[PDB]
């Protein structure tokens, strides 16, 4: 289990993805031309698990890139890192999903989806051992959304043994694009409690109040929360990236984060929280990545409690410093993990910092405080569909409101099963 | 002489048999490239050493040993590092995808499609052996493979070999050591499934050896190799009596005999000292009296419990280096009367003594100092039931939520056999504590 | 923050010392079943010592010793006493005691026969000291703590559980004279409240009827008696060298007899105050037994007499 | 305190020292890997028959 396929899906899902490309080549020495100029070799070790090797002693990015319109895809190819992706991997249509998860899901999607799978067999035919996907995306648009969801679902049929992982950008309406986003995100969420093992759970809330308060930026633009994404992307897959300790993968990641299979929605998180001169020390980092203010999903981890959690810490530091701080939070803070699942936090160090930092942590908690994103999501839908608001948009591509009921009734569900285990 | 086959399943397996084959390597005399100066018999032999080697016409030695790995990369450090030319690449089994912690995916799944290979290539070794006595099995409770694919041979073990004896070396999980939270899952499972077609087994909590790591070798932050070649020295001790001249425990069923009366309660705790520092510039070399009284202290043994409030159904001490008969007499006196040693009422208050002259020898550039004598008492004492109490803790606090469970069912396994090992985890702590109280 | 547990909710004692760490600020209580703490207060029966020490960075405490039942029940004390050396079968000490299982007067005891007709048999101390005006029994409660050191304190208060009817040596199924315990009394505070003289008037008590004191008439056979047990059984009970320590308050009750002889009775492991000393006790406990482990931002007689022979 | 069945050789010694008197078949196996394999390619039709709706 080493080759992961990246797919990249919508305008969201493709900007975040092409950070996430740009953010993790640097770290591996690959400049814009696909050509390693590095330094070490723990940058290549585990370069298979995202790349391909191609003719010339190239590394290409085991990228599928995917939308229902050509702009944001143009951006991309134009962009900085555009020319590294396979040219055959950008699967696109015309005519656009209207921010309509419909569109995405049933129709013009449907129109597009199967030369996406031919794309994501051919990357997964010359992979030695697949372990699974990884795919980008809102759940608020149509594309990313409803196109995304419907990919998820073909390719559990095709590859039902392989890991699948999603990077999932929740809405706000502090960062909104259109009033049906609440409709889109709860069309999916019932998607990926049955058809994902493990979703990062990226609140756009969150990343903007990030950006205000703890960071400063008066107007916060796309870039300024993708750049927050792409830092913790770059964070949660460092233990896939390079050596080593526990041989780490996908699965292993899943059977001990996710007791219930339902529950496999994370609250990520990073420190420190960047856009510095003086270096953390090893206790402030672990305050700050267990900190709301550092959390990419806008819940309060004090009104639930964790049932699982990874840390990831990045650079040269002293493991014994590491395991008294962590041992610290856990004993001073102990309500907050439940006592039925002993040893709930995992901690793991890589000797590699990212760009720019000198030490760094990441965060990854399965909190039954999540259940907040799902009820805000919730609120906002039933305040629309209660007066069947902006339901023609749906139903003239063909869906009933019984659709939208049961979406409604799983995602309420959903919460009623955090509930459970936040009291037990 | 009788042979005897090594199998390393999983990681803990694989790294803790790199560990003991370099050892022995040291201890024989054997180099990396597998020839033994000091051995005369080209091509052949019956001399203690050859329990545990093989040998070929062109002059090398041959470990008795199966690795086996659900996944290469472990087993690949083998293939290619120091000791790459001991073993035939046949000996060295890997998989390709891993057991992911998970039990079943070890037992049912992915263990499935090569047990039939393991077997063959265990018969292969089988059949260069004049009499085989039986096989040492090394592995962690933790690991899916080390759990689930473990019990799986042991099972096809006691059919295709079942008048041989089986011992098992078993590493017990500890959080303070890269433990995942499904491991007290496996442990139960693996420990049900494999109690009946283990004769005798030797438990090293891995809390008790990182501990002495820091405590007596100054390891800040002790490594797999710290620990594993620490542990390398306590396995050493407890199979030189089948590698060395000499008339205990000269055969796997010596060890059942001795230190196993009662065959469901076959967890004898090991205790080893003295544990010193290579880096330690000024050390005052330690006597008979001093090393054998360390046997009864807590923080020497391999699982941390208290013998004190339990009852011994045997206990061996095995001492490699200068000690004498008299001396060792001379110290079971004073102890006895010092501390709390009660046996059950059914079985003689003794000691039976183990002697070899050759110290202890240590890995070059390693953590331990050498010594001029050491001892391994082995146990059989009622205490180390504390420690399936405080496993079996853990699986009801999980378990009684079905946290993770359906982990296991999704690979075929049903929830039944969950609370079925458990029951006998819950006979298996009554027994002990009918011996011994 | 040093943390806590709860695991007996009848203990007096312990109730008094969970609310004196509350009311510090720097120690929170637990749930009972979370393993994250340092300090246990613990069950009486089947209290679980193998999962103590074994949680990474916690210093875990715990306010009972692991064996000390062989002391504290009545049956095995016997056994103790007849086996070990240290006290021998020729203790003067302890009431001839037997054990069978389901002046010639015995006592019988584990419901109470008193007789020479008819578990442990015992020697009947039918002539007891007996405090005027009155001609009544009593016994001695002496509080001792034992740290996590093996430091043995005895605390400088105890008090005499006295009878308030005139003893009878006739008269054996009576048990109101007989039988000093407080319970099976409630002339209920006849002479002291509550049947409860403490060391001070007792003090007084032996100077005037007697020309003697409590120091030197009785206590010092209790010190000699409590040191000889507790040493007695340190090896199969100390925390020294161990993955988790213990500390324990022990109720030790004797009798003083007409020759101003004392007698021990029963060690008592999970033993309540009197009503009066709680306060005094259970802070004595936390500044000694708790707080030398747990520090923070003399009420007791240290036993130790280390005699060349 | 006795000291009995005292053996020497070159290498060391050894003795005894006394303070005080006082299976499943191949058959069975690969059955029930088999029922495990059945109630896992069962769970695998219930997800292709669900996605197939
Ligand atoms: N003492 C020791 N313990 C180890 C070693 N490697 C892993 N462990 C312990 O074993 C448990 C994990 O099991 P592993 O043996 O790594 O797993 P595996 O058997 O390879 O199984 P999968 O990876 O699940 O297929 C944990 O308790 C680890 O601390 C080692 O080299 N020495
Ligand atoms: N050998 C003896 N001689 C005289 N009186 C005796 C005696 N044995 C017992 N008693 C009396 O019987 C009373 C109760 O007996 P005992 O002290 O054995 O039970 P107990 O369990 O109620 C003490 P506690 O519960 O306070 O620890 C004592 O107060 C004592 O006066
Ligand atoms: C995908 O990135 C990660 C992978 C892993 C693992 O592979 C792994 C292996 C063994 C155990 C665990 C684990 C994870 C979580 C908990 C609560 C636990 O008890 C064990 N994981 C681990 C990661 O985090 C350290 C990864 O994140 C980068
Ligand atoms: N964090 C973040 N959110 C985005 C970005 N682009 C769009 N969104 C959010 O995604 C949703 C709109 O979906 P979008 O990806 O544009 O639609 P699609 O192209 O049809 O999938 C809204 O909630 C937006 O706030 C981005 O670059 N970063
Ligand atoms: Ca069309
Ligand atoms: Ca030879
Ligand atoms: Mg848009
Ligand atoms: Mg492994």
């Amino acid at each position: 289990m080493r080759e992961i396929v990246h797919i990249q899906a919508g305008q969201c899902g493709n900007q975040i993805g092409a950070k996430f490309w740009e953010v993790i080549s640097d770290e591996h020495g690959i400049d814009p031309t696909g050509s390693y100029h590095g330094d070490s070799d723990l940058q290549l070790e585990r370069i298979n698990v995202y790349y391909n090797e191609a003719t010339g002693n190239k590394y290409v990015p085991r990228a599928i890139l995917v939308d229902l319109e050509p702009g944001t895809m143009d951006s991309v190819r134009s962009g900085p890192f555009g020319q590294i992706f396979r040219p055959d991997n950008f699967v696109f249509g015309q005519s656009g999903a209207g921010n309509n998860w419909a569109k995405g899901h049933y129709t013009e999607g449907a129109e597009l989806v199967d030369s996406v799978l031919d794309v994501v067999r051919k990357e997964s035919e010359s992979c030695d051992c697949l372990q699974g996907f990884q795919l980008t995306h809102s759940l608020g648009g149509g594309t990313g959304s409803g196109m995304g969801t419907l990919l998820i679902s073909k390719i559990r049929e095709e590859y039902p043994d392989r890991i699948m992982n999603t990077f999932s950008v929740m809405p706000s309406p502090k960062v909104s694009d259109t009033v049906v986003e609440p409709y889109n995100a709860t069309l999916s969420v019932h998607q990926l409690v049955e058809n994902t093992d493990e979703t990062y759970c990226i609140d756009n809330e969150a990343l903007y109040d990030i950006c205000f308060r703890t960071l400063k930026l008066t107007t916060p633009t796309y870039g300024d929360l993708n750049h927050l994404v792409s830092a913790t992307m770059s964070g949660v897959t460092t233990c896939l990236r390079f050596p080593g300790q526990l041989n780490a993968d996908l699965r292993k990641l899943a059977v001990n984060m996710v007791p219930f299979p339902r529950l496999h929605f994370f609250m990520p998180g990073f420190a420190p929280l960047t856009s510095q001169y003086r270096a953390l020390t090893v206790p402030e980092l672990t305050q700050q990545m267990f900190d709301s203010k550092n959390m990419m999903a806008a819940c309060d981890p004090r009104h639930g409690r964790y049932l699982t959690v990874a840390a990831i810490f990045r650079g040269r530091m002293s493991m014994k410093e590491v395991d008294e701080q962590m041992l610290n939070v856990q004993n001073k803070n102990s309500s907050y993990f439940v006592e039925w699942i002993p040893n709930n936090v995992k901690t793991a160090v890589c000797d590699i910092p990212p760009r720019g930092l000198k030490m760094s942590a990441t965060f990854i908690g399965n909190s039954t405080a999540i259940q907040e994103l799902f009820k805000r999501i919730s609120e906002q839908f039933t305040a629309m569909f209660r007066r069947k608001a902006f339901l023609h948009w749906y139903t003239g591509e063909g869906m009933d409101e019984m659709e939208f009921t049961e979406a409604e009734s799983n995602m309420n569900d959903l919460v009623s099963e955090y509930q459970q285990y936040q009291d037990a | 002489m009788r042979e005897c086959i090594s199998i390393h399943v999983g990681q803990a397996g694989v790294q803790i048999g790199n560990a003991c084959w370099e050892l022995y390597c040291l201890e024989h005399g054997i180099q990396p490239d597998g020839q033994m100066p000091s051995d005369k018999t080209i091509g052949g032999g019956d001399d203690s050493f050859n329990t545990f080697f093989s040998e070929t016409g062109a002059g090398k030695h041959v470990p008795r040993a199966v690795f086996v790995d659900l996944e290469p990369t472990v087993i690949d450090e083998v293939r290619t590092g120091t000791y790459r030319q001991l073993f035939h690449p046949e000996q060295l089994i890997t998989g390709k995808e891993d057991a992911a912690n998970n039990y079943a995916r070890g037992h049912y799944t992915i263990g499935k499609e090569i047990i039939d290979l393991v077997l063959d290539r265990i018969r292969k070794l089988a059949d260069q052996c004049t009499g085989l006595q039986g096989f040492l099995v090394f592995h962690s409770f933790g690991g899916g493979t080390g759990s689930g694919f473990t019990s799986l041979l042991m099972e096809r073990l006691s059919v295709d070999y079942g008048k041989k004896s089986k011992l098992e070396f078993s590493i017990y999980p500890a959080p303070q050591v890269s433990t995942a939270v499904v491991e007290p899952y496996n442990s139960i499972l693996t420990t049900h499934t494999t109690l009946e077609h283990s004769d005798c087994a030797f438990m090293v909590d891995n809390e008790a050896i990182y501990d002495i790591c820091r405590r007596n070798l100054d390891i800040e932050r002790p490594t797999y190799t710290n620990l594993n070649r620490l542990i390398s020295q306590i396995v050493s001790s407890i199979t030189a009596s089948l590698r060395f001249d000499g008339a205990l425990n000269v055969d796997l069923t010596e060890f059942q005999t001795n230190l196993v009366p009662y065959p469901r309660i076959h967890f004898p705790l090991a205790t080893y000292a003295p544990v010193i520092s290579a880096e330690k510039a000024y050390h005052e070399q330690l006597s008979v009296a001093e090393i054998t009284n360390a046997c009864f202290e807590p923080a020497n043994q391999m699982v941390k419990c208290d013998p004190r409030h339990g009852k011994y159904m045997a206990c061996c001490l095995l001492y490699r280096g200068d000690v004498v008969p008299k001396d060792v007499n001379a110290a079971i006196a004073t102890i006895k009367t010092k501390r709390s040693i009660q046996f059950v009422d059914w079985c003689p208050t003794g000691f039976k003594v183990g002697i070899n002259y050759q110290p202890p020898t240590v890995v070059p550039g390693g953590d331990l100092a050498k010594v001029q004598r050491a001892v391994c008492m082995l146990s059989n004492t009622t205490a180390i039931a504390e420690a399936w109490a405080r496993l079996d803790h853990k699986f009801d606090l999980m378990y009684a939520k079905r946290a993770f469970v359906h982990w296991y069912v999704g690979e075929g396994m049903e929830e039944g056999e969950f609370s079925e090992a458990r029951e006998d985890m819950a006979a298996l702590e009554k027994d002990y504590e009918e011996v011994g109280v | 923050m040093y943390t806590f547990v709860v695991r007996d909710e009848n203990s007096s004692v312990y109730a008094e010392v969970s609310r004196l760490l509350l009311a510090t600020g720097q120690w929170k209580r637990l749930r009972k079943d979370n393993p994250r703490f340092n300090l246990m207060l613990g069950e009486r029966n089947r209290l679980p010592f193998g999962r103590l020490g074994h949680e990474p960075g916690l210093v875990q405490l715990v306010n009972y010793y692991r064996g000390a039942d062989k002391l504290c029940r009545k049956a095995s004390l016997v056994k103790l006493i007849k086996t070990s050396p240290e006290l021998s079968e020729s203790c003067t000490w302890f009431p001839e005691s037997y054990v069978i299982y389901p002046g010639n007067v015995w006592i019988a005891k584990s419901g109470i026969l008193i007789s020479s007709e008819a578990h442990v048999i015992q020697k009947y101390l039918e002539k007891p000291l007996l405090l005027e005006p009155g001609h009544r029994k009593f016994d001695i409660r002496s509080w001792v703590l034992v740290d996590h050191l093996y430091n043995i304190y005895l605390y400088r208060e105890g008090v005499l559980r006295t009878s308030s009817e005139p003893y009878n040596s006739a008269n054996f199924q009576d048990k109101t004279c007989h039988l000093t315990n407080h319970c099976i009394q409630k002339n209920y505070g006849r002479y002291e409240e509550g049947n409860e003289m403490f060391f001070e008037e007792f003090n007084q008590y032996l100077m005037d009827a007697l020309n003697t004191t409590l120091e030197n008439s009785i206590l010092l056979q209790i010190k000699h008696i409590i040191r000889s047990c507790l040493m007695c059984i340190e090896p199969a009970i100390s925390t020294k060298h161990l993955h988790y320590q213990s500390f324990q308050l022990f109720g030790f009750d004797f009798m003083v007899d007409e020759e101003l002889k004392v007698w021990l009775i029963e060690v008592n492991g999970a033993p309540a105050c009197a009503q009066k000393l709680y306060a005094e006790l259970c802070q004595g406990i936390v500044d000694v037994a708790i707080s030398s482990v747990f520090p923070l931002a003399s009420i007791f007689i240290k036993l130790h007499h280390h005699h060349h022979h | 305190m006795e000291v009995i069945e005292l053996n020497k050789c070159t290498s060391g010694q050894s003795f005894e020292v006394i303070l005080k008197p006082p299976d499943p078949s191949l058959e069975e196996i690969q059955k029930k890997l088999e029922a495990a394999e059945e109630r896992r390619k069962y769970q695998e039709a219930e997800l292709l028959k669900h996605l197939a709706e």
